[PDB]
C-alpha cells in the first residue's frame, strides 16, 4: 500500500550532517570550465557540485596547509542541472546555479584566407 | 528631510507601464525642479515597479507602484516631496 | 505523491511512536547516569533527551519522523545493552569543546566563517 | 667490499653515523620554502 | 530550408552551408582531433591531425578545413581514420624531446593526451633528433622551441588577434622554426595567450615556471578586475597558494582571452600586504594593534561627527558589497559624501538614469555595428578585451572605425578626426564630411572614454558626444532598439558606485571638506591631506599598503578579489561576483564584515549579518546588482539628453591626450598591479 | 655554500632561515637543524664545459639506462653554452 | 592477438537465453536484462520483486541459484533513487552467475531478503550501516561497522572523506573524546580525468 | 592458467572442525603438487601486457623514446 | 656523479602515491634550473610500496636498504629534503650497487 505525503522532501535531519555545514554552506552548481590549457572538452559534459571554500593556514611543524573544513574536498556529479538542485534542495544546502556556456557556432572558410578585396586575407601561412 | 528616490521598474511588464510613462514625459521637468535630489532611476525585467525614499540618518520608506497610471506616480511622488 | 510508508501511515501513528519512544528514553537515564557511573545528574540526562527530540520538532515528513525513531531504538538498544561504552554516553555532552561564538561581533574577530 | 669496493663521489659520506634518535643530534622536522606573504611596513617617520 | 544532411558515422545532421567536417562532428557529440585549428583563428589545415575518412572517398580529408557536402558519410573512428591519427602522431613525435619531467605543460597537454586516445604506445623511431635554439620574446612567455610542432597558432594569432606581425616561420622544411628572425620583444597587452594556444610546452609563462602540475591545483571561477570589462577568469590554487590565473570563456565579454595584466598582476597579491590592524601610537607611528582596539578608535571618531563632517572615498577595485555597507554607515550619520575617484559628470541627469554612464551597445553588440566612433580614448590599453572586440569586427564585419584624440597604435587602422574636441561640434552641425559617415550608418556606434571624463570640461565633453548620438536617432536611420551612445570605463568599481548613487569624483570633498574621512580601497591620491583640515581623521580600509595607508591614522586589512564573494559591475553594467580562491592573509577581513562590524560597535548596527542579506540590500537599491551575467537594458536617452543642454558648458582648448599612451603606460595602474614584480619586469623590458 | 644568518642559524640550500623574532626556532634547542652540506647549486657549476664539434649534441645524464632520458642540445650560440635540462651538464660547440 | 581478452560467444548467447527465459517469467517486476561484453548477466527488476524474483532465481529447477555471492549497495546522487540494490547470486549446479539489481531512495524500505538467503542478514546490516537504506522485516538491523552512536552513513557520495568527528584522548575528562575533524595537512584533491574522449564506444547521445 | 595443472580438490563427510582441519592440510599438500607443476611448465617471455597504454613500458624505453615517456608520464599520474 | 640532485620536481612520485605521503614543491633555482624547495615524505603516512621509485623518471626518489631508524618521537619520522638528501648522501654507496644488480629487471 502507498500513503500520501505533500510535504516538500527534506532530510537534513537523518543525514548526520552538523547543522554548520547544512545552514551556512553556499553550494555552487555549474558545468566546469575548459581548462583553456587543452582543447579537449571532455571534462565539459556534466554538471558539478562544490562548496564555498573555506581557510587553509600553514601547519606550525613542516608547512602543510591544514584546514577544518570537512567538505573542501566534496564534488558531486550530476547529469542535468535539475538534478544537482534537487540534491540540493532535499540536502537543505542554499545553492547558486551558473547555465552552461556553450560555444557558440563559428562561420570558418579556409578560402576566406586569400580574399581578393577584404580584410580576412592572411599575410603568412 | 528627504535624501535620496529611487524608482525601481521593469522594461516591458504592464504593470510597469504607468511608471514608463511618467518617466517618459515628466521625469525631466522633476528633475529641473530638484537640482541636486537623487532621482535614481533603475530598471530590471521582471520586477515590482517601486518608490524608495531615504530621509535623514538612513530612514528608508517604500510606496510600490504596480499597474499604477502616471497621474497616480505623479501624486506618489508628490506625498514623498513633502513628507 | 504516493509513496511506499516506512511504519506509520500518517503523522498522528508517527506521533504516537515518537511518544513511545521518548518514554523508554525517560524512564532509561537513570539506569544510564548508575551503571556507567556518569558524573552527571538524572535531570541533566533527561534534559539532554529533551533536547534531542526538540530539535526534530518541525519534521512533518511521517517518513522522515519513522527513520528517526528507528535510529533513536537503535540508539536506545545500544546504551540499554551496554555496547556503548562510557565515552560514547558522554558524546552528547561535548564536554572538552570551548563554545564557540555566536554573535557576529565575536565570529568577526576570530576569524572568516560566517 | 673488500673484492669489490664501492663506487667513490665526492660527497658520499666519509663517516657513517648509527641512528641518533633520542641525542641532541637527533633530527628535527621544519619547512624548507620561504614565507610567501610579505607585509606592509608602514614608514619609520610620523605623519598623520 | 537551406540546411543540408550529412551523417557522422551513419548518424544524420542538419548543417548550415560552408560547415566544415569538423562543426558536423561537433553536432553530435565528436570531437575530432586536432593540433593547428583553433575556432577563433583562420583555418590552417597544416598538423594533419584531423584527417579523417568519408565513406566511398579513397582519399581522407581534413576535417577542420573541408567543407561538408550533402550526403556525406564522415567515418569518424573508421580503420582508415584511425590509421591516419597514428601515422600523424608518430611523426609529432618523432623530434619531439623527452622532456615531459620538464616540461610545465605536462599533465595538460593535448600532444600527451592525443598521443594516449589516438596515438599508438611505442615508438620506431632509430634516429637522431631536431634539436632548436631558443629565442627571447620577452618577460613573460618562456620559449623552449624545441618542444614546437609547428602548428602556426601562435602566428595566426599575434597577426589576426592581437594585429601584430612579429611572429612568423624562417627556414623551410624539417628546419622550419617559429620566431621573430631578429631578436625583439612580443610584448602586446594580450601576448599572454599565446600560452594557453599553443598546444605544447614550446610557449609557457615564465612567472608560473616549474611551481605546480595542472592535476593538483584547484580551479576557482571568478571574474577579473584589472580593468572594467569583467574578464572571466579560473583562479588556480594549490594547498592555499594563488599559483596562475587563466581565462574562462564567456562569448560575449572576453571570448576566450584575457590581458596580459589580468594573466600576471596576481603576484602582486603576494607583496605589500595588510595583515593587521595599525593604529598612531605617541610617536605618531603605525603600529599593529587588535581588530576590537582599531575598531573602538574609529567608532568613538564616528560617534563624534555627523553630515559633512564626515566623508568616504572608493577606490578602483572596491566591490559592491562594501559600497553599500559604508554608504548606510554614513548615512546613519546623516552623511551623504559618499565619494568615488574616477569622476563622471553629474550635469543634468547625471547618475539619475543608467544609460548615462553605461557601454549601452554592449560588447557583443560591437559585432553587430558598422561604424564606430571612439572619443578620448585609448581602448587598446583602457579595455584590451574591448578593443580586440573592434579588431575582430574590422577584421571580419569591415567595420569603420574613426577616432577622435591622440593617434595612438590601436592595432587596426582607422580614421584618425584629429584631437581637438570642437571636432564634436563639427560632426553634429554636418559641416565635418565625417557627420555624413554617421548619417548613412544603420548601426553607428559613439564610444567615449571615461578617462576623458576625467577633464574639467569633462560635462560639455559628455554632452557633445551627447548631442551627435542624439542627431543620429533623430536621422531616424538607426533601427529603434539599436544604442548608439556608450560609455566605455576603465575601472572596476566605478559602475556599482554610480548604480548604488554614490558621487562620481571627490569634487564634494574638496568643497566641504570633512573631519573624518573613510578611504576605502583609494589609492589615486586624489585628495591628500593638504586638502584637509590639520585634524583629519582618516581611516584606511584596503589590501595593500600604497597611496593610501600611509597617511592613515587607522589602517583596517580588507580582502583583495581573490579572497573574497562580491559583486563587481562591469562597464555594460553587467553584475558578476568573485568566488573566494584563498582567504585574506593574516588578520584581514572581508570589507563589508568590517564596516558591519564597525557600525555594531559605534551603536548604529546595520541591518543584515550575511552575504545572502547584503545582497538582498543591494537589491532593494539597484535590482540588477542581484541579476548575475544578466544585461539589464537602460533607455531614456531622450530624458538625458534634454537635460545635458539645459546648462552650456564650454570646451577646454587642450586636445584630448589620454592618459596611456604607450605600453609602458599600461601594466601598473592600481595597487595589485604596482605591487606586481611581473609587471615591473614587464615595464623595465619595454622602456629599455 | 651553507651560511649561517646574525642568529648563527645556518641557511639551507633552498634559502630557508627562521628569521630572529620567529618563535619556531625554538625546535632546535637542545637539538640541531638538519642541514646538507653539498649544495647541487655549486657542485654542478665546478663542472668544466664539455667541447663538441657539432650543432646538436645530445645527454643522458651518464650510465645509459641509468641516467635521464636522453635529449638532444642546440649549441648553434655562441654567446652561451647549452645546459642539459636534467643533469645541469654544460656543452660549447669547438670554433 | 596476445594483448587483448578472447570473447565468448557460446557463453555470451546461453546467458543471452536465459536472460529472456527470466523475463518471461517474471512479467511482474523485470524491467531489463543485460549481458555485458565479458558475460554477465543483469536482472534489472521493480524493487517490489526482491523476494519473488530472488525466491524463483533460488528455487526453481532451471536455475537453483543457491549461493548469494554478494549484496551490495551503489550510491548515484544524480538519480531520483540513488541507492541502486545489487544482489550476486552463484547456481553451483549450473556453474554460472547472475546479478539482480533494484533501487531505493533515503525514505523507501526494500524487503529484507533473508528469508531466501540467511546470507543477506549481515550484508543487509552492511548496506544500512554504510548507505542507510532500511530494510524492512530484519531479524535485526543495526550497525555493523560504524563506531557506536556514529552519525551519517560513511559511503554515501556526499560524505566526505574523513567524516566529521575525530577521537583523541583528554586528560581532563580522562576518557576518549571526541571532536570535529582538523587536518595538519589537508588531503589534496587531485583533478586527473583527461579532456580528450577515451571511449567512443560509449559516447552519450548530446 | 589452473586449467593447467592437476591437482585434487579434498572433500569432507562430517562438516565440521576435524574435516575442514583435514582438508585445509591436504590443501598444502595438493599446493605443493601445483607448485611443483609450474617451476617445470614456466614459459618464457614477457612478465606484463605489452600494451603502453595499460602496463607501463620499461624504465630504458622510458628514457629513450618519446612514445614510452609519455605513456609513462601519463600511466603514473 | 657530479654532484648534481636528481631531483627535477616533475611531481610524478607525488601523484602517484597511494598514501599521499610526498609534499613538494618547487621553483626555478638561482641557475635556472628546474629544482625543488620542498620535499617531503610523512614517514608514518607511507606504505612503503615503492611506486614513487618506479614513477620517478631519472632514479631520483628511491627506496633504500634501511630498514633499523626507529625514532623515540613522532616528528622525527617527518622528513624533509635535507634529511632525505642527508640518507642519499649517507648511503648512495649501498643503494647504487643495488640498483646496479636489478635495473636490468626494470
Ligand atoms: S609538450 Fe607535452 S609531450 Fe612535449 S615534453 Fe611537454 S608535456 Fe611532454
Ligand atoms: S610555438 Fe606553439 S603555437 Fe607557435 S607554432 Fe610552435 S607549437 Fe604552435
Ligand atoms: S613508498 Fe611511500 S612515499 Fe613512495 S609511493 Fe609508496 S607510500 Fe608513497
Ligand atoms: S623524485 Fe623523481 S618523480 Fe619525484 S619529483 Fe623528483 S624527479 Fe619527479
Ligand atoms: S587540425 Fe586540421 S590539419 Fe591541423
Ligand atoms: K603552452
Ligand atoms: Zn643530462
Amino acid at each position: 500500500q502507498l500513503i500520501t505525503v505533500d510535504e516538500k522532501l527534506d532530510i537534513t535531519t537523518i543525514t548526520g550532517v552538523p547543522e554548520e555545514h547544512i545552514k551556512t554552506r553556499k553550494a555552487r552548481i555549474f558545468v566546469p570550465a575548459r581548462n583553456n590549457m587543452q582543447s579537449g572538452v571532455n571534462n565539459t559534459k556534466k554538471w558539478k557540485m562544490e562548496f564555498d571554500t573555506r581557510e587553509r593556514w600553514e601547519n606550525p611543524l613542516m608547512g602543510w596547509a591544514s584546514t577544518a573544513d570537512p567538505l573542501s574536498n566534496l564534488v558531486l556529479t550530476f547529469s542535468t542541472k535539475e538534478d544537482a538542485v534537487a540534491f540540493a534542495e532535499k540536502n537543505g544546502w542554499s545553492y547558486d546555479v551558473e547555465e552552461r556556456k556553450v560555444p557558440k557556432p563559428k562561420s570558418k572558410s579556409y578560402g576566406a584566407n586569400f580574399s581578393w578585396n577584404k580584410r580576412t586575407r592572411v599575410s603568412t601561412k | 528631510g528627504l535624501r535620496e528616490i529611487r524608482i525601481h521598474l521593469c522594461q516591458r511588464s504592464p504593470g510597469s507601464q504607468g511608471v514608463r510613462d511618467f518617466i517618459e514625459k515628466r521625469y525631466v521637468e522633476l528633475k529641473k525642479a530638484n537640482p541636486d535630489l537623487p532621482i535614481l532611476i533603475r530598471e530590471c525585467s521582471d520586477v515590482q515597479p517601486k518608490l524608495w525614499a531615504r530621509y535623514a540618518f538612513g530612514q528608508e520608506k517604500n510606496v510600490s507602484l504596480n499597474n499604477f497610471s502616471a497621474d497616480q506616480v505623479t501624486r506618489a511622488l508628490e506625498n514623498v516631496l513633502s513628507s | 505523491t504516493s509513496v511506499k510508508p516506512i511504519f506509520s501511515r500518517d503523522m498522528n501513528e508517527a506521533k504516537r511512536r515518537v511518544r513511545e519512544l521518548y518514554r523508554a528514553w525517560y524512564r532509561e537515564v537513570p539506569n544510564t547516569v548508575h551503571l556507567f557511573q556518569l558524573d552527571i545528574s538524572v535531570k541533566q540526562g533527561r534534559d539532554k533527551v529533551r533536547e534531542m527530540f526538540k530539535k526534530n520538532a518541525h519534521i512533518t515528513d511521517p517518513r522522515v519522523v519513522d527513520l528517526l525513531v528507528i535510529k533513536g531504538k537503535m540508539e536506545l538498544e545500544e546504551t540499554i545493552k551496554v555496547w556503548k561504552q562510557r565515552t560514547h554516553v558522554m558524546r552528547f555532552f561535548h564536554e572538552t569543546e570551548a563554545p564557540r561564538p555566536k554573535d557576529f561581533l565575536s565570529k568577526f574577530y576570530v576569524g572568516h566563517d560566517p | 667490499p673488500t673484492v669489490k669496493p664501492p663506487t667513490a663521489r665526492k660527497f658520499i659520506w666519509t663517516n657513517h653515523k648509527f641512528n641518533l634518535s633520542g641525542t641532541p643530534q637527533q633530527y628535527v622536522p621544519y619547512s624548507t620554502t620561504r614565507k610567501k606573504i610579505q607585509e606592509w611596513v608602514p614608514p619609520s617617520t610620523p605623519y598623520k | 530550408s537551406n540546411l543540408i544532411e550529412v551523417f557522422v558515422d551513419g548518424q544524420s545532421v542538419m548543417v548550415e552551408p560552408g560547415t566544415t567536417v569538423l562543426q558536423a562532428c561537433e553536432k553530435v557529440g565528436m570531437q575530432i582531433p586536432r593540433f593547428c585549428y583553433h575556432e577563433r583563428l583562420s583555418v590552417a589545415g597544416n598538423c594533419r591531425m584531423c584527417l579523417v575518412e568519408i565513406e566511398k572517398a579513397p582519399k581522407v580529408v581534413a576535417a577542420c578545413a573541408m567543407p561538408v557536402m550533402k550526403g556525406w558519410n564522415i567515418l569518424t573512428n573508421s580503420e582508415k581514420t584511425k590509421k591516419a591519427r597514428e601515422g600523424v602522431m608518430e611523426f609529432l613525435l618523432a623530434n619531439h624531446p623527452l622532456d615531459c619531467p620538464i616540461c610545465d605543460q605536462g599533465g595538460e597537454c593535448d600532444l600527451q593526451d592525443q598521443s594516449m586516445m589516438f596515438g599508438s604506445d611505442r615508438s620506431r623511431f632509430l634516429e637522431g633528433k631536431r634539436a632548436v635554439e631558443d629565442k627571447n620574446i620577452g618577460p613573460l612567455v618562456k620559449t623552449i622551441m624545441t618542444r614546437c610542432i609547428q602548428c602556426t597558432r601562435c602566428i595566426r594569432f599575434a597577426s589576426e588577434i592581437a594585429g601584430v606581425d612579429d611572429l612568423g616561420t624562417t627556414g623551410r622544411g624539417n628546419d622550419m622554426q617559429v620566431g621573430t628572425y631578429i631578436e625583439k620583444m612580443f610584448m602586446s597587452e594580450l601576448s599572454g595567450n599565446i600560452i594557453d594556444i599553443c598546444p605544447v610546452g614550446a610557449l609557457t609563462s615564465k612567472p608560473y615556471a616549474f611551481t605546480a602540475r595542472p592535476w593538483e591545483t584547484r580551479k576557482t571561477e571568478s571574474i577579473d578586475v584589472m580593468d572594467a570589462v569583467g574578464s572571466n577568469i579560473v583562479v588556480s590554487t594549490r594547498t592555499g597558494e594563488v599559483m596562475r590565473i587563466l581565462p574562462r570563456m564567456h562569448e560575449d565579454i572576453n571570448e576566450e582571452w584575457i590581458s596580459d595584466k589580468t594573466r600576471f598582476a596576481y603576484d602582486g597579491l603576494k607583496r605589500q600586504r595588510l595583515t593587521e590592524p595599525m593604529v598612531r601610537n605617541e610617536k605618531g607611528l603605525l603600529t599593529h594593534t587588535t581588530w576590537e582596539d582599531a575598531l573602538s578608535r574609529v567608532a568613538g571618531m564616528l560617534q563624534s561627527f555627523q553630515g559633512n563632517d564626515v566623508a568616504a572615498i572608493a577606490g578602483g577595485l572596491v566591490d559592491a558589497e562594501a559600497l553599500i555597507a559604508l554608504k548606510d554607515l554614513l548615512n546613519r550619520v546623516d552623511s551623504d559624501t559618499l565619494c568615488t575617484e574616477e569622476v563622471f559628470p553629474t550635469a543634468g541627469a547625471g547618475t539619475d538614469l543608467r544609460s548615462n554612464y553605461l557601454l549601452n551597445t554592449t560588447i557583443a553588440g560591437v559585432e553587430e555595428a558598422d561604424v564606430v566612433l571612439l572619443v578620448g580614448t585609448n581602448p587598446r590599453f583602457e579595455a584590451p578585451l574591448f578593443n580586440a572586440r573592434i579588431r575582430k569586427s574590422w577584421l571580419h564585419n569591415d567595420l569603420k572605425v574613426a577616432l577622435i584624440g591622440s593617434p595612438v597604435d590601436l592595432t587596426y587602422r582607422y580614421d584618425h578626426l584629429g584631437d581637438s574636441p570642437k571636432i564634436l561640434q563639427d560632426i553634429a552641425s554636418g559641416s565635418h564630411p565625417f557627420s555624413q559617415v554617421l548619417q548613412e550608418a544603420k548601426k553607428p556606434m559613439v564610444i567615449l572614454g571615461s578617462s576623458a571624463l576625467q577633464r574639467n570640461d569633462g560635462a560639455a565633453i559628455l554632452a557633445a558626444v551627447s548631442n551627435i548620438a542624439q542627431k543620429i536617432r533623430t536621422s531616424s536611420g538607426v533601427t529603434g532598439d539599436w544604442k548608439v551612445m556608450n560609455i566605455l570605463h576603465r575601472i572596476a568599481s566605478q559602475v556599482a558606485a554610480l548604480d548604488l548613487g554614490y558621487k562620481p569624483g571627490v569634487e564634494a570633498i574638496q568643497k566641504n571638506p570633512p573631519k573624518m574621512l573613510f578611504l576605502l580601497g583609494a589609492d589615486g591620491g586624489c585628495i591628500t591631506r593638504q586638502d584637509l583640515p590639520k585634524d583629519c581623521f582618516i581611516v584606511y580600509q584596503g589590501h595593500h599598503g600604497d597611496v593610501g595607508a600611509p597617511i592613515a591614522d587607522v589602517i583596517l586589512p580588507g580582502a583583495a578579489y581573490t579572497e573574497k564573494s562580491a559583486t563587481y559591475v562591469n562597464t555594460e553594467g553587467r553584475a558578476q561576483q568573485t568566488k573566494v580562491a584563498v582567504t585574506p592573509p593574516g588578520l584581514a577581513r572581508e570589507d563589508w564584515k568590517i564596516i558591519r562590524a564597525l557600525s555594531e560597535i559605534a551603536g548604529m548596527t546595520l541591518p543584515y549579518d550575511t552575504l545572502d542579506q547584503v545582497r538582498n540590500r543591494l537589491e532593494e537599491v539597484s535590482p540588477n546588482l542581484v541579476r548575475y551575467d544578466d544585461v539589464e537594458g537602460a533607455n531614456y536617452f531622450q530624458q538625458a539628453s534634454e537635460l545635458s543642454k539645459l546648462v552650456n558648458q564650454q570646451l577646454l582648448a587642450d586636445p584630448l591626450v589620454p592618459p596611456q599612451l604607450t605600453i609602458k603606460d599600461f601594466y601598473m595602474t592600481d595597487s595589485i598591479s604596482r605591487a606586481s614584480q611581473t609587471m615591473a619586469k614587464c615595464v623595465k623590458a619595454v622602456t629599455e | 655554500g651553507v651560511r649561517t644568518s646574525p642568529t648563527g642559524e645556518k641557511v639551507t640550500h633552498t634559502g630557508q632561515v627562521y628569521d630572529d623574532g620567529d618563535y619556531r626556532k625554538v625546535r632546535f634547542v637542545g637539538r640541531q637543524k638538519e642541514v646538507n652540506e653539498n649544495f647541487a647549486i655549486d657542485l654542478i657549476a665546478e663542472q668544466p664545459v664539455s667541447q663538441v664539434g657539432s650543432r646538436v649534441i645530445s645527454c643522458d645524464g651518464g650510465g645509459g639506462a641509468l641516467g635521464h632520458p636522453r635529449v638532444y642540445i642546440n649549441l648553434d650560440k655562441e654567446t652561451k653554452t647549452g645546459t642539459c635540462g636534467y643533469c645541469g651538464l654544460q656543452f660549447r660547440q669547438q670554433h | 592477438r596476445p594483448t587483448v581478452r578472447p570473447r565468448n560467444d557460446v557463453a555470451h548467447k546461453q546467458l543471452s537465453a536465459f536472460g529472456e527465459y527470466v523475463a518471461e517469467i517474471l512479467p511482474k517486476y523485470v524491467q531489463q536484462v543485460q549481458v555485458s561484453c565479458f558475460n554477465e548477466l543483469e536482472i534489472c527488476i521493480h524493487p517490489d520483486g526482491v523476494i519473488p524474483v530472488l525466491t524463483f532465481l533460488r528455487d526453481h529447477s532451471n536455475a537453483q541459484f543457491k549461493s548469494l555471492a554478494d549484496l551490495t549497495a551503489v550510491d548515484i546522487p544524480t538519480r531520483q533513487n540513488r541507492f541502486e540494490i545489487v544482489y550476486n547470486l552463484l547456481s553451483l549446479r549450473f556453474n554460472s552467475r547472475i546479478r539482480v539489481k533494484t533501487y531505493t531512495d533515503e525514505l523507501t524500505p526494500i524487503e529484507s531478503s533473508v528469508p531466501v538467503y540467511k546470507a543477506a542478514n549481515w550484508y543487509e546490516r552492511e548496506i544500512w550501516d554504510m548507505f542507510g537504506v532500511f530494510f524492512a522485516n530484519h531479524p535485526d538491523l543495526r550497525r555493523i561497522l560504524t563506531d557506536y552512536g556514529f552519525e551519517g552513513h560513511p559511503f554515501r557520495k556526499d560524505f566526505p572523506l574523513s567524516g566529521y568527528v575525530e577521537l583523541r584522548y583528554d586528560d581532563e575528562v580522562k576518557r576518549v573524546v571526541a571532536e570535529p575533524v582538523e587536518l595538519a595537512q589537508e588531503f589534496r584533491k587531485f583533478d586527473l580525468n583527461s579532456p580528450w574522449e577515451a571511449f567512443p564506444a560509449y559516447r552519450q547521445p548530446p | 592458467v589452473y586449467d593447467q595443472v592437476e591437482f585434487d580438490v579434498p572433500i569432507g563427510s562430517r562438516g565440521d572442525c576435524y574435516d575442514r582441519y583435514l582438508c585445509r592440510v591436504e590443501e598444502m599438500r595438493q599446493s605443493i603438487r601445483i607448485i611443483s607443476q609450474c617451476l617445470n611448465k614456466m614459459p618464457p617471455g614477457e612478465i606484463k601486457v605489452d600494451d603502453a597504454k595499460v602496463s607501463p613500458p620499461k624504465r630504458a624505453e622510458m628514457k629513450t623514446s618519446m612514445e614510452s615517456l609519455i605513456h609513462h608520464f601519463k600511466l603514473y599520474t | 656523479p657530479s654532484g648534481e640532485e636528481r631531483c627535477i620536481a616533475c611531481k610524478l612520485c607525488e601523484a602517484v602515491c597511494p598514501a599521499q605521503a610526498i609534499t613538494i614543491e618547487a621553483e626555478p633555482r638561482a641557475d635556472g634550473s628546474r629544482r625543488t624547495t620542498r620535499y617531503d615524505i610523512d614517514m608514518t603516512k607511507c606504505i612503503y610500496c615503492g611506486f614513487c621509485q618506479e614513477a620517478c623518471p631519472v632514479d631520483a626518489i628511491v627506496e633504500g636498504p634501511n630498514f633499523e631508524f626507529s625514532t623515540e618521537t613522532h616528528e622525527e619520522l617527518l622528513y624533509n629534503k635535507e634529511k632525505l638528501l642527508n640518507n642519499g648522501d649517507k648511503w648512495e654507496a649501498e643503494i647504487a650497487a643495488n640498483i646496479q644488480a636489478d635495473y636490468l629487471y626494470r
